[PDB]
């Protein structure tokens, strides 16, 4: 209806290996976290839960200021995340994104 | 990263 | 841990206002997608009757600021914020927004 | 914006 509520996905700066132990955790391949990352300043990560290891991945912005991980770009961080709940995150393995859950 | 090195 | 309760997205800068207006405290805030400057971050903050802007500098190194004190993150920004004034003009203190169930704010699908 | 014009 859409009700303006933050966005339960975000962590802020919880280191990479904070993230991993949190995501290790998680019951279901695909549970994810977008975090500021801390050996990159200024870059968001977004790191998710697949089997018994956590993958990353580097979101990029463009000139014109879209967000995009790979060739399809967003306009929104929110777009980004929801497309990539029916569509991998990965070009290399079948990974969708699902909340974390408690 | 997967998408980038 | 815990999700950040101040991290809004994009929603319009009137919506923004919308939302904060309903908050009791001044500094009650939160930090957005920018429409007008797409790539970009504001944050909006309460005060007193309106609702202030501040557009999220960005430099060569990736390090974001309002004004000359720069950071590796808005988690600091924020946070910096919380015990220094967000603003040169006023004294005006970041603190976390409040839950205000009865009085929900929408946004368009 | 109180930051920039
Ligand atoms: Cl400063
Ligand atoms: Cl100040």
């Amino acid at each position: 209806m859409i009700e303006m509520k933050p966005h339960p996905w975000f962590f802020g700066k919880i280191p990479r290996a904070k993230a991993e132990e949190m995501l290790s955790k998680q019951r279901h391949d695909g549970a994810f976290l977008i975090r500021e990352s801390e050996s990159a300043p200024g870059d968001f990560s977004l790191s998710v839960k697949f089997g018994n290891d956590v993958q990353h991945f580097k979101v990029l912005r463009d000139g014109a200021g879209k967000y995009f991980l790979w060739v399809v770009k967003f306009n929104s961080l929110n777009e980004l995340v929801d497309y990539h709940r029916s569509t991998s995150v990965s070009r290399n393995q079948q990974i969708f994104l699902r909340d974390i859950e408690q | 990263y997967v998408n980038v090195p």
